[PDB]
């Protein structure tokens, strides 16, 4: 999934 | 002195990047349609919405950012961690930066050395390029993934970087050791940091808060709370006084630096993707995971 913020 | 935002032009997938050139003049947009596409800004505000430029890329594009003093270059990052420098007037990649190894999340051109640009990757690494090298001037080596970098705008001897880890990694990059300064106070990954000015920054977590930070005497400031960010990139401009970002309740906030709720907020399954200042103006542009676009403008 894109533009998701690393965790 | 301002209530809303009123929308004076709207262009109808996610956009990851939104960005004026160096005179305000045309903006370019990009994500994950693998298009980097300009657009000249009066244009768009007066008429009822065609690119000037469109240039395909290989890979889903992260962030942009426009160089400083030749007006018509742009650098773009992409999901295989390649940094780029295009002419957007012949079309062509004038630099093909290859050694990230994993996606790059950001690149920054320096306003003030503006042959300088960083980024930052999932691999950890911060790299400084010089346009007329093919190798990077500097790395760093960091513990977690790096989501993004900003020069400050009085010197190119200073980075922000945004980290996985939760902190803000301060770097002069005349020794890079070690950070002048790393601030704690995030809960999250820190998505954003942008400059107000020399000495304020502010950035943005998936914690929902945005921060302002003193970089002279390496201080917390403020934090600002309203809009829902526990996922995505969702967008942080600044100025001179103001922060707006993205929300994944699909509207966008503004903040004034010195109150910690929204002076005002707009309302667009999506999220706000990417929001930028026309300089220290009134004027935003905004684009969200739907791929449309809208100029607003603070108002009474």
């Amino acid at each position: 999934e894109d533009q998701m913020v690393p965790s | 002195r301002y209530s809303r935002l009123r929308v004076i032009a709207e262009i109808r997938n996610i956009v990851s990047s939104i960005e004026f050139d160096r005179d305000d003049e045309l903006f370019a947009t990009a994500g994950v349609s693998r298009c980097i596409k300009v657009f000249d800004f009066s244009s768009v505000v007066n008429e009822p919405q065609c690119p000037i430029v469109e240039m395909s890329t290989r890979s889903k594009l992260s962030c942009l950012s426009w160089n400083k003093h030749e007006k018509n270059h742009i650098a773009s990052s992409d999901y295989e961690g390649i940094v780029t420098v295009w002419d957007v007037t012949t079309r062509q990649s004038l630099m093909e930066y290859e050694e990230h190894e994993k996606r790059a999340w950001s690149v920054d051109f320096s306003r003030t050395e503006p042959s300088m640009l960083v980024s930052g990757s999932d691999d950890c690494k911060v790299k400084v390029w010089c346009t007329r090298q093919e190798a990077s001037v500097i790395n760093i080596d960091m513990k977690a993934n790096i989501c993004c970098v900003k020069y400050n705008p009085g010197s190119s001897n200073y980075i922000a970087v945004g980290s996985a880890d939760h902190h803000i990694h301060y770097y002069d990059l005349r020794n890079i050791s070690q950070p002048l300064h790393v601030f704690s106070g995030h809960k999250k990954a820190v998505s954003y940091v942008k400059f107000l000015s020399n000495n304020e920054l502010a950035s943005a977590s998936t914690d929902s808060t945005l921060r302002l930070w003193d970089v002279k005497d390496n201080l917390p400031v403020r934090t600002f709370r309203g809009h829902t960010n526990e996922k995505n990139f969702v967008g942080l401009t600044v100025n001179s006084e103001y922060l707006a970002c993205g929300s994944e309740t699909n509207e966008v906030y503004v903040y004034h630096k010195e109150i910690t709720r929204p002076v005002t907020s707009h309302r667009f399954s999506y999220f706000i993707s990417a929001v930028c200042w026309k300089s220290d103006s009134p004027t935003m542009l905004t684009a969200n995971s739907q791929g449309t676009i809208k100029v607003l403008v603070l108002a009474a």
